[PDB]
């Protein structure tokens, strides 16, 4: 996360950090819907153009942390995974559209004043909350700047939704159905972004009516970092919401 | 299920966090 600052304990209890066993690295950011089941990108899975090509017994999740290295015992729940479901319309070979995946835990987690789950949107927050120039929160432990730099501890960040036209028009990628755009403007004060690291956290918004937290976005290609990109881009969880239920159904 | 979404340092607590404010703030359309 660019631009972003520290974590206060407890912000996003739903925030889940996907680490590899071995080596033991940080692999990306990832959410926690239910005590069972954790939403990520698809492309931390699988993406075979970085030589990801992960199975269920070659990830772990860590949940309820906010050190991006130190064994935070008795507060972080590190669990293996049962299954891991991605997308069936994902396809890497062409381009990042249903950039989702659903994580199922071995057992569910015990939740604690630093672990609980997010709210899922529905059309109604969708249509009254998904607007151009409202901002939602994104967290994850991302580099802090370009290589050509990590932070300690879970970084957070507020950023814009950008209109619709206004994303299509910045590049010659194809902003589909199932994306949304976020980040500042050149001549904003303000220059929040994500970054690869931060690939698969959640974009979340509080509601204004309920005072809940709502996941309606999965970090799938931030801007910030390496990339120098202009705006980020995030999976439109809503509009996958259909087949999240059909796993949950399916497999819970 | 009916919990999600609420913090328990923070919702749960009556308590704000440092930036919650401007999230708040940026939802001035109608």
């Amino acid at each position: 996360i660019v631009e972003g600052w520290d974590a206060e304990k407890g912000i996003a209890p739903w925030q889940v950090m996907l680490f590899r066993k071995s080596p033991q690295e940080l692999l990306c950011g990832a959410s926690l819907i239910s005590d069972r089941w954790v939403l990520t990108a698809a492309h931390c899975i699988l993406y075979p153009p970085w030589d990801k090509n992960f199975t269920e017994n070659d990830l772990l999740v860590r949940i309820g942390k906010h050190s991006r290295t130190r064994y935070e015992r008795n507060v972080e729940k590190i669990s293996m995974l049962e299954k891991i479901y991605v997308h069936p319309r994902y396809n890497w070979r062409e381009n990042l559209d249903r950039d989702i995946a659903l994580l199922k835990l071995k057992k569910p987690v015990p939740f604690s004043d630093y672990i609980h789950p997010v709210c899922l949107p529905d059309k109604q927050t969708v249509t009254s909350l998904l607007r151009a120039g409202y901002k939602g929160r994104v967290t994850g432990w991302g580099n802090l700047r370009e290589t050509w730099i990590q932070p300690s501890v879970l970084q957070v960040v507020n950023l814009p939704i950008v209109e619709r036209p206004v994303c299509k028009a910045s590049t010659r990628i194809r902003i589909t159905d199932n994306m949304f755009c976020a980040g500042f403007k050149v001549n904003d004060t303000k220059r929040g972004d994500a970054c690869e690291g931060d690939s698969g956290g959640p974009f979340v918004m509080k509601s204004p009516f309920n005072n809940r937290w709502y996941q309606m976005g999965i970090v799938s290609a931030g801007a910030g970092c390496d990339r120098k990109g202009k705006y980020g881009f995030y999976t439109h969880v809503f509009r996958l919401k259909r087949w999240i239920q059909k796993v949950i159904d399916q497999f819970g | 299920e009916a919990d999600c979404g609420l913090r328990p340092l923070f919702e749960k607590k009556s308590l704000k966090d440092t930036t919650e404010k401007e999230l708040l703030d940026s939802y001035i359309d109608g």
